RNA sequence: GGGAGACUGGAAUUCCUGGUGUAGCGGUGGAAUGCGCAGAUAUCAGGAGGAACACCGGUGGCGAAGGCGGGUCUCUGGGCAGUAACUGACGCUGAGGAGCGAAAGCGUGGGGAGCGAACAGGAUUAGAUACCCUGGUAGUCCACGCCGUAAACGGUGGGUACUAGGUGUGGGUUUCCUUCCUUGGGAUCCGUGCCGUAGCUAACGCAUUAAGUACCCCGCCUGGGGAGUACGGCCGCAAGGCUAAAACUCAAAGGAAUUGACGGGGGCCCGCACAAGCGGCGGAGCAUGUGGAUUAAUUCGAUGCAACGCGAAGAACCUUAC
């Protein structure tokens, strides 16, 4: 396949950090995982893996011929920034940058707090 | 005031209903 | 250091040269206290200098130090249990002691078994981009403008 | 402290329809903006407020953009 | 956002169906149970269902208290201000009594996404029937009824009159600058905060929204435990609620503030404390000292920092105490 523009998806949470490159229209082409570039436990929370997830996945996007990306970008910001420049390094290019994350109305019950 | 006093009545509260929790039947038994 | 500044050391001119330079590296590659000995490997390595590359050792020597010294450095900061290398610039200084310290040191692991001439050799090379120091030099450039992904900090 | 664009003699009245209005007390992400801000008085920016809901269910608003 | 009824809107969590898509996901101080490789997580499109209503949004409004904010419509209660046309003391409080009364809990019938007592594993620990993690039933939600308790708190019953002010804010009438826009300023009534006199208090503190100065009515108090417990009685489906003692026992139990000490409480300032540098120890052999083990004894003392080239600035006999 073929793709000249897609979109990234950075889902950086306080335990881990995966990134998805999908067509415009919603399909996985690559996806790169913090603990599927050798990492375990706590050590997926940190930014270096968030660094190395993402030059991982835009290294097999950019085989399947992919010039230009869209970010969105979503997620307690632990390895946001890093993703980002990683994407821009491996020979991308970045051309939006939004922040997509789900916020409710006040609908659900959090779960109890911790002590 | 001080939290002594109602920790003092808490206690004792707490040892009467668990003495009346302990013979529920037998007072069932015998009251009516 | 607490309180403030320290004090800086007056540098004694060379009589020989008239430089600086010389006499901060006979002090930098000085050991266990004896000058005479650190004068006398410093002015052969001068002189090996002088007979091969066949141009004047200080313009020789200063060009081997821009082609050493450094612009930018690497700064260890703690927070929350992550280290973070936030680059930062450097001044002129701690450029030129970085160069030299860089020199001596890389001096040292040498074979050709005489200190002199391993001078001699690195400023050449140094002249010419051919040593280690200076791939060291490239190498701290590269995580200069590679840690980039640290600088909002600002410590 | 500013005034109250409302309260002043050339205030225009406030209704869910005239959305331009609207779109000056909403923000960049749809949301209404505090009454600190825009410095109007207790009842007009609880009037904003409706006519902002209002506008916003019959689809003259987006629902935070 | 005072109350009741009906209709209805969007974001988000979950589940189901179908694409792309791979081997990890989840969780933590660190992990393991757990979920996936039979196609998880992730990203699109569609659908079902329940609960709560981001921004406006605050020591801001309303209500007798409990309490009340997505929108619209229908029905309905209280308050304030101005005019002062009307009645003409019709006022205040209120023993018993009655009504309303968070949450949990109980009965019948629905509903059930998220959360989550009890219950299962995992981890920590000497042990953890806990805190942390993964699942998870009643319950939380609706209709109609029970219960009648909360740190139901302003720990401050209701009504009335008088006693320096300063400064925010919510609702309404008026005069002077008048531009006639503006918190322009002033005056007056009704709320709601902070600061401060006189006065009061054991002190902290209250202070025109009194804990000040006075009058009327109600409820309650008389050392700490035993005890809001027993017996009797009333109410309730039950849990239990309300009224409510005695023998015995102690010589105190308490309230506020003061000086130290302590904290697995904060904030500043120093020191080769870190940082910036130079040289080392931990690797080898050897000299001492110590722990441990042997024998006749391997004399005795020192034992985190602050003992371990220490008493010892001199063990062949002596030293030497074995």
């Amino acid at each position: 396949k073929n793709v000249p523009h897609g979109a990234a998806h950075i889902k950086s949470t306080f335990n881990n950090t995966i990134v998805s490159i999908t067509d415009p229209q919603g399909n996985v082409i690559a996806w790169a995982s913090s603990g599927h570039v050798g990492f375990k436990g706590s050590r997926k929370s940190t930014p270096f893996a968030a660094q190395l997830a993402a030059e991982n996945a835009a290294r097999k996007a950019q085989e399947h011929g992919v010039k230009k990306v869209d970010v969105f970008v979503k997620g307690p910001g632990s390895g946001r920034e890093t993703a980002i420049r990683s994407l821009q390094a491996a020979g991308l290019e970045v051309g939006t940058i939004s922040d997509v994350t789900p916020q409710p109305h006040n609908g659900c019950r959090p779960p109890k707090r911790r002590r | 005031g001080s939290v002594i006093k109602k920790r003092r009545k808490r206690m004792s509260k707490k040892k009467h209903r668990k003495l009346l929790r302990r013979t529920r039947v037998q007072r069932r038994k015998l009251g009516k | 250091p607490r309180k403030g500044p320290a004090p800086k050391r007056p540098l004694v001119n060379d009589p020989v040269y008239g430089s600086q330079l010389v006499t901060q590296l006979v002090n930098k590659v000085l050991l266990e206290g004896k000058k005479s000995l650190a004068e006398r490997i410093v002015y052969g390595a001068l002189e090996q200098a002088r007979e091969k590359t066949g141009t004047d050792p200080v313009v020789t020597l200063k060009r081997a130090l821009d082609n050493v010294k450094p612009a930018l450095e690497v700064r260890s900061r703690r927070v929350g249990g992550a280290t973070y290398q936030v680059p930062v610039e450097v001044r002129p200084d701690r450029s030129t002691t970085l160069a030299l310290r860089w020199l001596v040191n890389f001096s040292r692991q040498r074979r050709e078994k005489t200190m002199v001439e391993r001078l001699a050799n690195e400023i050449l090379d140094a002249s010419n981009g051919l040593g280690a120091s200076v791939k060291r030099r490239e190498d701290t450039h590269k995580m200069a403008e590679a840690n980039r992904a640290f600088a909002h900090y600002r410590w | 402290t500013r005034k109250c664009v409302f309260c002043s003699k050339k205030g225009q009245t406030i209704d869910y329809k005239d959305t331009a209005l609207l779109r000056t007390y909403i923000s960049e992400r749809g949301k209404i903006r505090a009454r600190r801000v825009t410095g109007n008085c207790v009842q007009h920016q609880r009037d904003i407020a409706v006519a902002v809901k209002n506008a916003r269910e019959v689809a003259l608003l987006p629902f935070g953009s």
